[PDB]
RNA sequence: CGAGACUCUGGCAUGCUAACUAGUUACGCGACCCCCGAGCGGUCGGCGUAACUUCUUAGAGGGACAAGUGGCGUUCAGCCACCCGAGAUUGAGCAAUAACAGGUCUGUGAUGCCCUUAGAUGUCCGGGGCUGCACGCGCGCUACACUGACUGGCUCAGCGUGUCCUACGCCGGCAGGCGCGGGUAACCCGUUGAACCCCAUUCGUGAUGGGGAUCGGGGAUUGCAAUUAUUCC
């Protein structure tokens, strides 16, 4: 089967990012991509929005793996 | 006909080192190194055959062993027989091949048409 | 003339301009240390030149 | 212009190898033993090990002057820069080159194959060695290559 | 008042100079925390994180490194850090401190005071490597 | 507490010295910077708009470590892995001209001195600018 | 104290099986800061049970062809893998590692016995060191399979196997392969 | 990021269909004639953000990117980046694009075949042109 | 006369043993000013040849080597002594390349 | 005889012999920093004496012998395990007797016969061919991707060659040009600034930016000559 993710957010999909995602206990661009039908660049950048909002902590950042968490 | 934005007659009367800016890199590379004693001799003899024809007649063929000779614009309209290791091949120098070598108009090999394969 | 057409080929590069200094052969030369021997005559004369087979 | 020290000892190697093959291809049937190049920077003194020293000098030294005139004209180093010397290897049985050339001379003389091999093999053990073999291979009779082998004493084959 | 020893892995050779100092351990001019493959940072901290800072207090350590690769240079230093403090505690401090502190290191890793002799084997013909050979085909 | 270049995280030291040179404003930028690769072994043009500055910043850093580098040695410095098509890969050097006019621009800021011994070294003014950028990184790291 | 990665401790880590206890490393004096140690553990037999089992998970993760010498690549895959375990579970991930190892290595295996051309396996017993060796291999291999051609990371997909085996769940790869080798053996007996 | 509403999913440039949802430094490459390396230099002369997607842009950005693609020397794009450097009939430097490059490989093939050069026969025969061992490789597609 | 460098290059160390340790022996016997015999890196000339002169067999190779051992020894004296001792001690395969200043 | 013994290599030596064509340490001098409110400290492949051999190099000499302990042994040959130890089986070279009608007259001025020897099978020259292409079979290279690719940044070798290796300026987008210097070599290339690796950036499961074959245009070097693309951009 084909996997056609979105490239920019939808009104509903940006809500799932804002509301659901900061309560996962494990937030990662691969995970967000897997649960929301979103390409890796968009989901990788959306987590940088959610650091700017302060909604989400930061555990580790690397070339290939960046790991985020629910808020405390 | 036009070559590099230069018409037929303007090519024929163009200076020698002015051709060394219209050619490609191999020809300009070779022309800066200069033609040799063997090669002006062919170009000399190509003038005479083209000189001695009736105006309805193509010139008499001039046979040659020089395959890596540059087709200069002096040579246009000539009849040239080129040795492919075996046989001189009658090649009329059409005006559109004026940047190439002679030898790629006289084939060496025969085009292969297979039969059946043998034992092995 | 034949004065002109005899040794007319420029043999200062390529394989023609090098041969063995023992057996005149120009296949498989050892050009390394200014040796210029074929790979058999070097193997023949290797004790007298001084190349000891150790390793 | 000087030569690289890598390239120099190689060029000294091709000098002795060509000089020894020169004296092998010439002084073979005249009792030859060996080349001893002794590089004195005034004169490249070349000492010739041999057995018949009188049969390589010539007549009051005719050939020894011929030979040292060949070398100057060959390797280019000038006059008065080379001497020659004949010192006899009196232990001709110990030298394998002499005994493989004495056996070359007898086989070229049309003697028997076994006779000359036993003559040499008895000689060198009488000459004080501790072991020796003589192999002669090739045409001995007919259109078939055979191999003969005349072993006496001890023969180390492996190692340093 | 000064002791200079080496350590060594495959081809890397790191030489540490120690004198009566004030707790600086610099390798090749730059600090221990700055050396680039920081995925292996703790392997360079292991002579410190086992003996504590208090032993590296009256000692100044310069390390001079050449050769090897990245990993091989990391392990060549941690030899030479460790071997020097041991050799400093011999000549200038009593032997009982030397034994005490040598025993803490070796029980963590024997590598810290004696080096691997395993170095690269010679490749032989008929194959790409020291033991390996080319493919062959039958029939 | 006198900081140095060597006491600092180096790939942030370069990021600091780069943005220093845009704020200085005077640095000769060639007009081909919008156009070209850095070597033959690189696939594409570099991503950064201001790549000339950080490569200028990288170049002054290497001169501080060893003084005496030429244009060819800098072309060796940013060398890479030429992927030779389906033939196996090899080492290829950078470009001589980008390595030239970087050293030539920073010579214009009196940061780079041309040497007795051939190459280019770093002026004592240039040694001031690095160690002042080194303070700006060491402070923003150890106090934050 | 000697923390793995400077942040994970060893004294919490508790071994269940006495069968595996002497053949699974770090508890107390094996405790080392990094997996990367580079010692001669295959110099003679039964020396590779004394090396830390995080380094065992390392050396079996560089294992494939394109990755086949790159150890610092791998101790980075390990380091990011424990911190995904901790954020999904909260347990000391070394305990999750050991509980995933113990549940993974099979306990009876089949073995071909008989002449050539005859295929009649008989069940035999599984060695304790081999059950360690079989489990790590079955753990690392499951990280390749669900993460060879998708977006998920191998520092991530390792931590999804290494959790799903400490549950002994059916979702793990190393559990289905234990549920086959030890299923086939009890039809050979 | 965010949700633009003037986001064309489908671009129609030079009779070629460009996927609007791709990065624009790699959606120009969807036409013939343009690769990766030339498209970056086209967009930098256009001074358009490489970060942004191809559907995200206006019309005046798109048609001036077209204009810089059509007329590269005018916008100081050098002559060594060009598709067709010295065209033999006129000696004129250009960058040749999708329907044109399709039309102007036929012109080089109809040149060398009419002249009966060596390469012209090769393309007429279907064989290897750059002087290659045809004994062993290039097998598939025959009877 | 001052700063007399002597350079020795042989092929075997045993002849180079006897010579190089006799120069420094006789210079100090004549009460001179020497540097120690310093030892250059030994050159190793490697030529790898096939054994077969056919190309038939099991692709077996010969690893031939040549080694060159180079020594330096310095002096500070009027050079009347140098020509005396050195030109007598002639061992075949041992070369003396004495340069001054 | 072969095996072994042997030679070379490797591993160990803070012991010995030495070092201006190798260094370290110290002391001068300079540059630079934070400063304190002077410094000191530091980094200096920045350059000058002195101390000397840890590092470098290479010479001699030691070192390991199943030695020591515990078991097993027709208890002795030898084996196992372990302590001390750098090392408890380093990797090669050489390799008997006998053969094969294995391979090589296309390595030889090593060669026996036979053949050809001036409308030459000698030899030079010119042009071609060894590559040709429906198809089989072998050694290989690069890939099929995200443990990736790209773009920046950062930081490490060794055996080696060199009269052609090259440095350093300059003009070159780039292959390259021009000039000027070193090196017959531990003196110069060169501290041989290697690559994956490391750290950020970008891209997200699709024939994709993976993958580069095949094709069109140009540009430059080598050579007498690039046409049947030498190689390179
Ligand atoms: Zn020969």
């Amino acid at each position: 089967d084909k996997l056609n993710n979105l490239v920019l957010f939808d009104k509903a999909t940006y809500d799932k990012l804002c509301k659901e995602v900061p309560n996962y206990k494990l937030i990662t661009p691969a995970v967000v991509s897997e649960r929301l039908k979103i390409r890796g660049s968009l989901a990788r950048a959306a987590l940088q929005e959610l650091l700017s909002k302060g909604l989400i902590k930061l555990v580790s950042k690397h070339r290939a793996q960046v790991i985020y968490t629910r808020n405390t | 006909f036009t070559y590099r934005g230069v018409d037929l007659d303007q090519l024929l009367d163009m200076s020698y080192e002015q051709l060394m800016q219209l050619y490609s890199a191999r020809q300009r590379r070779r022309l800066n190194r200069g033609l040799r004693r063997k090669q002006h001799s062919l170009l000399k003899r190509l003038r005479k055959a083209k000189k001695e024809a009736p105006p309805m007649e193509k010139p008499e063929v001039v046979k040659t062993h020089l395959r890596d000779m540059i087709i200069l614009p002096e040579m246009v309209g000539s009849m040239v027989g080129v040795y492919n290791g075996k046989t001189f091949n009658q090649v009329e120098i059409k005006p559109e091949m004026i940047g190439h070598y002679l030898g790629e108009f006289s084939i060496t090999y025969k085009p292969v048409k297979h039969g059946r394969p043998g034992i092995g | 003339g034949h004065q002109q057409l005899y040794w007319s080929h420029p043999r200062k590069f390529g394989q023609g301009s090098r041969s063995c200094r023992v057996c005149s052969n120009r296949h498989g030369l050892i050009r390394k240390y200014g040796l210029n021997m074929c790979r058999q005559c070097f193997r023949q004369y290797a004790k007298d030149i001084g190349f000891i087979k150790l390793d | 212009v000087q030569i690289s020290k890598k390239r120099k000892f190689v060029a000294d190697g091709i000098f002795k190898a060509e000089l020894n093959e020169f004296l092998t291809r010439e002084l073979a049937e005249d009792g030859y033993s060996g080349v001893e190049v002794r590089v004195t920077p005034t004169r490249t003194e070349i000492i010739i090990l041999a057995t018949r020293t009188q049969n390589v000098l010539g007549e009051k030294g005719r050939r020894i002057r011929e030979l040292t005139a060949v070398v100057q004209k060959r390797f280019g180093f000038p006059e008065g820069s080379v001497e020659l010397y004949a010192e006899k290897v009196a232990t001709r049985g110990l030298c394998a080159i002499a005994q493989a050339e004495s056996l070359r001379y007898k086989l070229l003389g049309g003697l028997a194959v076994r006779r000359a091999c036993y003559g040499v093999l008895r000689f060198i053990m009488e000459s004080g060695a501790k072991g020796c073999e003589v192999v002669v291979s090739g045409k001995l009779r007919g259109q078939r290559a055979k191999s003969m082998k005349f072993v006496d004493g001890l023969m180390i084959h492996s190692g340093d | 008042q000064s002791v200079q020893v080496f350590g060594r892995k495959k081809t890397a050779t790191a030489v540490a100079h120690c004198k009566r100092g004030n707790g600086l351990i610099k390798v090749n001019g730059r600090p221990l925390e700055m050396i680039e493959p920081r995925t292996l940072q703790y392997k360079l901290l292991e002579p410190v994180l086992l003996l504590g800072k208090e032993r590296f207090a009256g000692v100044d350590i310069r390390v001079r490194v050449k050769g090897g690769g990245h990993v091989a240079q990391i392990y060549a230093i941690r030899q030479s850090i460790s071997k020097a403090l041991v050799a400093y505690y011999q000549k200038y401090v009593d032997e009982a401190s030397k034994k005490e502190i040598k025993d803490i290191l070796i029980q963590y890793d024997r590598t810290l005071l004696v080096a691997d002799p395993r170095r690269c084997e010679s490749k032989k013909f008929g194959g790409p490597g020291a033991r390996a050979r080319y493919q062959k085909s039958y029939r | 507490p006198g900081v140095t270049v060597k006491d600092v995280n180096q790939q942030e030291f370069v990021r600091a010295l780069a943005a220093f040179l845009k704020k200085s404003g005077k640095l000769k930028v060639p007009e081909w910077v919008d156009t070209v690769k850095l070597a033959k072994h690189k696939e594409l043009a570099p991503y950064d708009e201001n790549w000339f500055y950080t490569r200028a910043a990288s170049t002054a850093r290497h001169l501080y470590l060893r003084g005496g580098a030429g244009v060819g040695s800098m072309t060796k410095i940013y060398g890479g892995r030429q992927r030779n098509g389906v033939m196996p890969s090899h080492f290829s050097r950078g470009s001589k001209s980008v390595a030239r006019r970087v050293l030539q621009a920073l010579e214009g800021l009196k940061m780079v001195e041309k040497d007795q011994d051939g190459g280019r070294k770093l002026t004592p003014q240039g040694q001031r600018d690095l160690d002042r950028i080194a303070g700006q990184v060491a402070a923003a790291n150890k106090k934050h | 104290d000697i923390k793995l990665f400077g942040k994970w401790s060893t004294d919490d880590v508790q071994i269940n099986d006495i069968s595996l206890q002497d053949y699974i490393a770090v508890k107390e004096k094996y405790a080392k800061y990094l997996p990367h140690s580079a010692g001669r553990y295959a110099a003679k037999r039964f020396r590779k049970a004394q090396c830390p089992i995080v380094e065992r998970l390392t050396n079996s993760m560089m294992m494939h062809g394109r990755n086949n010498g790159k150890k610092l690549m791998t101790v980075r895959i390990v380091k990011h893998a424990f911190e995904i375990i901790h954020l999904l579970t909260g347990e000391n991930p070394l305990q999750v590692l050991v509980n995933a190892i113990i549940n993974s290595g099979p306990r009876e295996d089949s073995t071909r016995i008989g002449r050539a051309g005859t295929v009649r396996r008989q069940a035999v017993d599984v060695s304790p060191l081999r059950r360690v060796n079989q489990a790590i291999w079955l753990l690392c291999t499951g990280a390749r399979e669900a993460a060879f051609r998708n977006i998920k990371t191998i520092a991530e997909c390792l931590a999804d196997e290494l959790i799903n085996a400490a549950k002994g769940s059916s979702n793990s790869y190393a559990i289905k392969k234990k549920d086959e080798l030890e299923r086939v053996a009890k039809s050979n007996r | 990021l965010v949700i633009p509403e003037k986001f064309q999913h489908i671009l129609r440039v030079l009779n070629t269909n460009i996927d609007g949802r791709r990065k624009i430094a790699f959606a120009i490459t969807a036409i013939k004639g343009v690769g990766r390396r030339y498209a970056h230099v086209v967009l930098r002369k256009a001074d358009i953000d490489l970060t942004k997607r191809a559907g995200e842009l206006t019309e005046d950005e798109v048609e001036r990117v077209i204009t810089i693609m059509q007329n590269p020397r005018q916008y100081k794009i050098p002559d060594w980046f060009l598709n067709r450097q010295k065209d033999v009939k006129d000696g004129k430097y250009s960058q040749v694009l999708a329907n044109g490059l399709d039309n102007k490989l036929r012109e080089d093939l109809e040149r060398l075949k009419k002249i009966r050069a060596h390469r012209g026969l090769r393309h007429f025969w279907g064989l290897r042109v750059r002087g290659q061992h045809t004994k062993t490789t290039g097998r598939r597609g025959r009877t | 006369i001052h700063r007399i460098r002597i350079t020795l290059t042989s092929r075997n160390v045993k002849s180079l043993e006897k010579v190089c340790a006799d120069l420094i022996r006789g210079a100090k016997e004549k009460n001179l000013k020497v540097k120690g015999p310093v030892r250059m890196p030994t050159k190793t000339l490697r030529i790898t040849t096939r054994k077969t002169p056919c190309g038939e067999g099991s692709k077996t190779w010969d690893r031939f080597q040549m080694r060159i051992h180079k020594r330096l020894i310095d002096l500070h004296s009027p050079s009347e002594i140098v020509k005396q001792i050195t030109s007598i001690s002639i061992e075949p395969g041992v070369e003396v390349e004495v340069t001054i200043a």
